[PDB]
């Protein structure tokens, strides 16, 4: 029975090395406040950006119960801290049909709200100003 | 005496029944033989003694205590003193033949390893298989498989050995070895042997109380010699081995015409 | 199952009924009655199996390993009854 | 017609209820009592050599044939969309959503599941189960209990090599047969989901697949006919009942946690 | 037992696996009229500002002047809506899901101010001619 | 024995409980139909009212004709409806969009706007 | 070098003798045919236990496979904008990727591993040698009607496995998700399926039926006549068939 | 049994054709054609089996495009149906597209027989000349 | 004269099975072929039939040669053998009536009113005339041999061979097959041989006995001359003698405990 | 093989094993209607398959009103009728 | 013979199957451009719309830093004048790019192109139209 | 059979036998491993993307293969397409024009 523990240990080693092929080769290697008027197609856990680099995610998308304006919250890590107050937030998409992401451009700490906004644009009302 | 006493067992499975009113006793120190034709219940008769099945209204005892009244722990500690073998070979095949005989004495951890090796070499020497203790049971013979179970049968010093039809289709070279070890077993140790083989001139030479089972009834209560002078027609069909008699011998058929 | 071994010289005073499971105080302690023993007495017994005979066969050999001699007196008849069953050879159970 | 056809249809309902209740009592008595790890721990290695590592021939010979056919047929579907760099999104997702542990349980039931029925049933024909029943512990805890836990820790441990070879089989057909770049083929898998949806959900899918397969394998071998005509009849009965217990279970399992 | 005990285990085991086959099962109504629909269907998302607030139960046609009418489904979290609010048929992206845009009324009410959809084939006729 | 008969109708009742759970033809005349085929959604206001059977062709004048269907519940449509073949986006789904500006079984609608292709519009806006 | 290589050639000759016996036994059963009126009651007997007895495993697993591909196909089309096109990934996957590949593995359990049992049990009870002894060839009475019972029934059972799992989109898409029937059926009409997906699927199912029957009619005929040898050959029938359907699938998909 | 397996194999034989009509009559278009030549200089996306059109309806397919070995001009073989044999020389040929990224099809706006040639054709449009003429 | 074989030395692999054996039976006499369990006994009848091919020697049968014939001229002479097996050699798909009528349905010269007559009265010899509508799986171990016995006499052969008959049956069934074999040679006149090792039952109607030892022939006496014959080998096989040339013990080492 | 008729009896010549029964079976209803005796003197041997046709000549003979006798019969029919237990279909001695 | 007969029939059946497996797996020029656009390996080169061959490799000059590509033209069409032009056009409207050989009014093996046009650039199409 | 067992053994074995730096104004939708091309043919990619803490301009660190070392000073980057040893900077850069403000100069 001496060869039984050797082949079992090979089978136990083959099950651990194959788990690294689906983990290492595969994808297993402070909160702010704002509001908008038109969101587009965003949802929860969206990759917010300051132009192409990722900094955090979106907790949820809520709406105001008085004016019915949507409120957007997002988390920003503490490595990037000094941002001015006139940093406008614009809504763009990743190319043509990719997932939309908040592309902000440049100290707003936890509990602070970004005042300036720039809502997204749907393709139905831009042609009213493009043609007429 | 009165080791089993087998009173009023039926064991009806479905629409057919195996026994109705058989009742026989087994003395201590003798060899009991229960013979009968094929097709009827012979393997299931020995399972009633051990306790693997339960009869309808039976009275199977083992020295006073009742086997249907036993618990799971009371069914044990008396099964270890029976050691019933089988016809097809009651030995395993995943290990060698040396560990096959030493199976019921290794899970009972009370013997050390120098004393364990000397016990098996005395068991296999009594059956004549001590020099072949380094093989696999797949390449064993038909008669040598029954001798390997006989060395395992006396491994726990039992009191009622059940032989599930020994030497039923064996060579008379190997049949003479099996008929000699059972006859010398009661002459030195004193263990009751229960043989249910239907081979008449071999089962009667080593037994003292034969019980012919015909039409699910014990039709013979005599000794091994008293059944030869019995003028009963059901008794004088199985011992002498004749063609015609109480059986219809062809079929319970019908009309001879309309088929030509 | 008393299993009493008493050293009264070279007699070993073997009494008690041992089958399979009461051999542990006798096998773990067996280096005290092999050096100066000649006679082994088996008179106060009732029955003996091959399990108790396995320890007995490993003690006549151990006292013959230093090797004064081992002789047997007052031995029961059940020992030589199964000796022809197990096909025992010579120079292992001296009866004469 | 109204009564004679009903007398045999309902009689089969009692027989299929007595058969279904016998499999529950066999697994319950094989798992409770005294769970010691001194006699069954050397038996766990013995029942894993003929089940776990003996089933390696259907992992190396296969896998590379199901991995390349999902990349060859995936490349033809991904034509006229300019999504050939997203071939890793087709390979790494299909091995964890529909393929993977589903088709590996069908291979485990035909290689280790069919051999498990031919092991207990072969021993009960020569009266080896009844021999140890009257001299030791009953074989429900001796020869059935280590065989149950052997197949439980095998099928999740065998499906992680099936999803790793098929991904490696998809990497062989991608960058060495079609000529796409290795920088974007592996990065398409880095943006795919590999947490809470694909790696965890495929592990719990193979755990429940490792219970329903070995339950029919240990029941058709234990409860069978002692003649030789019933051994091969119960051997081919295991593959049909396990295929309905895996593909039939995959429909009611993909409704949960997948939408 | 052989016959009696193996019946109660069979019905108890069948009451646990077949019961798991049944656990796999994963508003106030407004009203409006229309001229052109486009690509709406059942369970169409109705939304304020871009975020969805409900679905669409059904959509039928009024067989008098042949004008389409839809059924709305808004949750009770939003009630303060005026009669000035219009309803335009837009899409989510280029050719995505057709949704209803909603830029105090209760259950069983109607909206008069609505704007119909525009097909780009009719836009191609106006841009050319 | 009687308990086996009671469950015998229960296996049948459990099976049966699981098993329990006017167009009139019109005609149209167009010059070019574009990407038009069978089962195309005809509409008055976006809500579908029928489909088409086939597209036929005369072997002398070469004018394709549309055999469209209207349900009996829609019966107030006149023959003055402008059948404008609009396309549904960029997918080429040229759906029949008739616009009313009595059509019964066997009538040809006069006002029929053909689907203008995009290969002469680039030859018109540029030239 | 030489002590470990001398035992390597012992298993290299027995492989050629095992594979050589499968071609010699098949060539003796593919000779000049007798009167076809004699094998006419013998063909319907061997088509019942192979074709009719393997019908429940094909149909019941057909609606279970087609509903999984319809449900899982709706997840990858949610990220896209082609949710209405359920005509693909329910029909095109069951024609070339699945279909003859997955149902041949299920054919080796009900009609494949049982075909080697009814020919392997006759080797143990000496029914083949007794039928051979009287007046008839054993290779043209118990093997030749069983060879035509697998190469004909399996292409006739593959189209049943296609046509049952192809209306799973009528269940998953229609009346569950709300996909239009005109947007689901007509998306399957416009797909080019006449030569690459219809008759190429039929050629793939014909050559798969010969490989399952050739192994199932050989493991029961080439076996040790005992109870352990039949069950050993019954286990090896599924392994040799699963590595032949999946093994001849990468080679056959290159000629698309 | 003889009269038991013969009944069940009849359902197995009709399920073969029931699976056949569920494929041909559902998922496919399965249920005396002369040849004309035409010469262009920019065929665009004119591949094999291109649907010939006159007024939007399909009247046949093409076989294979062939390059002229002398003047280096592409040639396409036209196969229209026998039901339409009233086409004059005046009828021109314009290569159009069914949408933005649609399939490049052939649109058609004495009487020709087998062996006839046509003179006045119009080729497809190229993206480089359209944006060049718009800016210049 | 001789009809079976002259000198056969069939070896299968490295283990020898037969080493220059010689068998001689008469025409219409019971020949006893006794042998131990494990030696070649099933493969001895395969050499006469033609399932396997021997390596050396000759097998002659009525002025012919068995290993020298082709597939033709062997299939036509094989209808006069009609061997019987130890296990169930009858099929399981057909019933008992179609099993006996199977070897006579290859020629079909007898029409349908003549087909039901020659099989029904043939079952009356073995006693299975009433068991003509049952299943072969429902038959017993002794009734399966009587069903193959009526099947073996369907073509009226000239040399019947059995493969260990009544080896594991009760003495009631053992008395049936002895009387059925002896009544087929006293009335019909067909040679039939018994290869079973049941010494008090095979040596009851036999006329020539053959003892098989060390893969050779050690005795060729009759049923009476072998009992009064001084030999330690053929008396070991007879009447159940344990000790003799067979040492009944495996060769071992020194038999010492360690 | 000949089945000639004197006018009240018939004679059977040749062999009858399994295959020469074919010309006698097709006309087996005309050569019994005027028969009071059956002769089998010029025969060689009879087996089971040939004895079945001899049983298929008495079953349609006794229903007209006349019986049949047997003269000049070898022992081969008599040693074969006791093997299959034919009580009255074959006349013994 | 049987032992020596089942070996030769086994090596002949495998040789016929491996022969069935091998049947189951079944002049250059140069052109120096300024911008290639989106052309890749095995890209079709056409003249008048019909294809005549493909390209082999797309390398870069280490000195002048101009993209030089290699094409292939079959032997069916050889008479091509040396005043031809090369235009960069894409298939359809947004599909994969190809190479259109605009021939003019002897090309041997190893000749270079003469009139090469630069590829389409979307950054000047919005720049020249605006400015 | 010994010579034909040691030669078929090997017959079965024979059956198997430098970094640059640049800065832009608005990089747009630039991500990791974005290729830079010398007129179309790929030569390298990017490795690090950060922004300045002073002026907040997205700088791009790109890598070129070492086979091409003849790069003049007039080389301009345009979103990557190229119109200098290791550790040098790139000044004349034109960035990617987003589609939100180019239409504003077209409408007004
Ligand atoms: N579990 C069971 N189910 C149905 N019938 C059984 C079962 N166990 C035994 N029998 C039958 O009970 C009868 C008793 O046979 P058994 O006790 O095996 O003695 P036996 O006949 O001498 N041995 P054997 O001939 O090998 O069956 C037989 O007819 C068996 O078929
Ligand atoms: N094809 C075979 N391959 C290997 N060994 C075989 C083969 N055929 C027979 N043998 C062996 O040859 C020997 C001759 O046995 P056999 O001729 O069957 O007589 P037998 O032993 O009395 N009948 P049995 O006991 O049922 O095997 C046995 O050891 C068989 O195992
Ligand atoms: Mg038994």
């Amino acid at each position: 029975t001496k060869k039984n523990e050797i082949w079992v240990g090979i089978f136990l080693l083959a099950a651990l090395l194959a788990a690294l092929f689906v983990c290492l080769k595969a994808a297993n290697v402070y909160t702010l406040y704002a509001t908008f008027d038109n969101i587009g197609g965003l949802k929860a856990r969206s990759p917010v950006s300051i132009g192409g680099v990722v900094v955090g995610r979106v907790a949820d998308i809520t709406l105001d119960p008085k004016t019915y304006l949507p409120r957007v919250t997002l988390e920003i890590e503490q490595r990037y801290n000094h941002i001015p107050d006139t940093s406008s937030l614009s809504i763009r998409t990743s190319g043509l049909l990719g997932e939309q992401y908040l592309a902000l451009n440049v100290i707003l700490k936890d509990g602070d709200t970004i005042q300036d906004t720039k809502s997204a644009m749907v393709l139905e009302d831009l042609i009213g100003q493009f043609l007429y | 005496a009165n080791l089993v006493d087998m009173r009023d067992v039926s064991f009806t499975r479905g629409n057919r029944c195996i026994f109705d009113n058989i009742s026989l006793t087994v003395p201590r120190g003798k060899i009991t033989a229960i013979m009968g034709p094929s097709g009827i219940g012979k393997t299931t008769l020995l399972r009633l003694i051990g306790g693997q099945i339960a009869p309808d209204h039976g009275e199977i005892l083992f020295d006073g205590e009742n086997i249907p009244a036993m618990s799971r722990s009371r069914l044990y500690t008396v099964r270890k003193r029976m050691s019933m073998l089988f016809q097809s070979g009651a030995l395993f095949t995943d290990m060698n033949v040396f560990d096959n005989v030493a199976y019921p004495l290794r899970e009972h951890t009370q013997l050390p390893a120098p004393l364990l090796h000397s016990t098996v070499m005395m068991k296999l020497e009594a059956v004549g298989l001590r020099g072949a203790a380094k093989l696999m049971p797949s390449e064993l013979s038909g008669g040598m498989a029954r001798r390997a179970a006989l060395a395992r049968a006396i491994a726990l010093e039992p009191d009622l050995i059940m032989f599930d039809e020994p030497f039923v289709g064996q060579d008379p070279i190997t049949m003479g070895v099996l008929v000699k070890l059972i006859s010398e077993l009661n002459s030195a140790l004193g263990v009751t042997c229960v043989v249910v083989s239907h081979d008449v001139p071999e089962v009667l030479s080593i037994a003292d109380h034969a019980w012919i089972l015909a039409d699910k009834k014990i039709v013979a209560h005599g000794s091994a010699q008293a059944l030869q002078a019995n003028p009963d027609p059901r008794v004088r069909q199985f011992l002498d081995g004749i063609a015609d008699g109480p059986v219809p011998f062809r079929y319970p058929a019908g009309d001879y015409h309309a088929d030509l | 199952e008393s299993l009493s071994w008493m050293q009264t010289g070279d007699t070993l005073a073997l009494s008690g009924e041992l089958d399979q499971d009461v051999l542990l105080p006798l096998w773990e302690m067996r280096e005290e009655a092999v050096k100066g023993i000649t006679c082994i007495d088996l008179s106060r017994v009732s029955r003996v199996d091959t399990g108790g005979l396995a320890l007995l066969l490993h003690l006549i050999d151990l006292a013959k390993k230093q090797g004064n001699n081992v002789t047997l007196q007052g031995v029961n008849d059940k020992v030589y009854t199964l000796a022809k069953l197990y096909n025992l050879p010579a120079d292992v159970l001296p009866r004469h | 017609m109204l009564l004679n056809a009903l007398a045999s249809l309902g009689h089969k309902g009692i027989k299929t209820l007595r058969t279904f209740g016998r499999a529950g009592l066999m697994l319950f008595n094989a798992l409770v009592g005294k769970p010691e790890f001194r006699k069954h721990a050397p038996l766990l290695v013995r029942q894993l050599y003929n089940v776990g590592v003996l089933s390696m021939l259907i992992i190396v010979v296969s896998g590379v044939f199901i991995g390349m056919v999902l990349g060859l047929q995936g490349y033809l579907v991904l034509t006229t969309y300019s999504a050939e760099t997203s071939l890793g999104m087709l390979v790494a997702l299909s091995l964890l959503r529909e393929l993977g542990p589903v088709v590996a349980a069908l291979l485990f039931a035909g290689r280790a599941g069919s051999a498990l029925t031919a092991e207990i049933g072969l021993m009960r024909a020569t009266e080896q189960l009844s021999s140890m029943e009257m001299m030791a512990v009953d074989p429900l805890r001796r020869v059935i209990s280590p065989r149950f836990w052997a197949g439980v820790i095998s099928l999740p441990l065998l499906t992680v090599i099936f999803v790793a070879v098929g991904i490696w089989g998809g990497s062989l057909v991608g960058v060495s047969w079609k000529g796409i770049d290795s920088g974007f083929f592996w990065s398409a898998m880095q943006n795919a989901v590999d947490w809470r949806m694909d790696l965890v959900n495929c592990l719990i899918k193979s755990v429940v697949f490792a219970i329903t397969v070995t339950w029919i394998s240990l029941f058709n071998g234990y409860d069978a006919i002692p003649t030789s005509a019933g051994i091969s009849r119960a051997t081919t009965r295991t593959v049909v009942h396990s295929s309905l217990a895996v593909l039939g279970l995959d429909f009611v399992l993909t409704a949960l946690m997948f939408g």
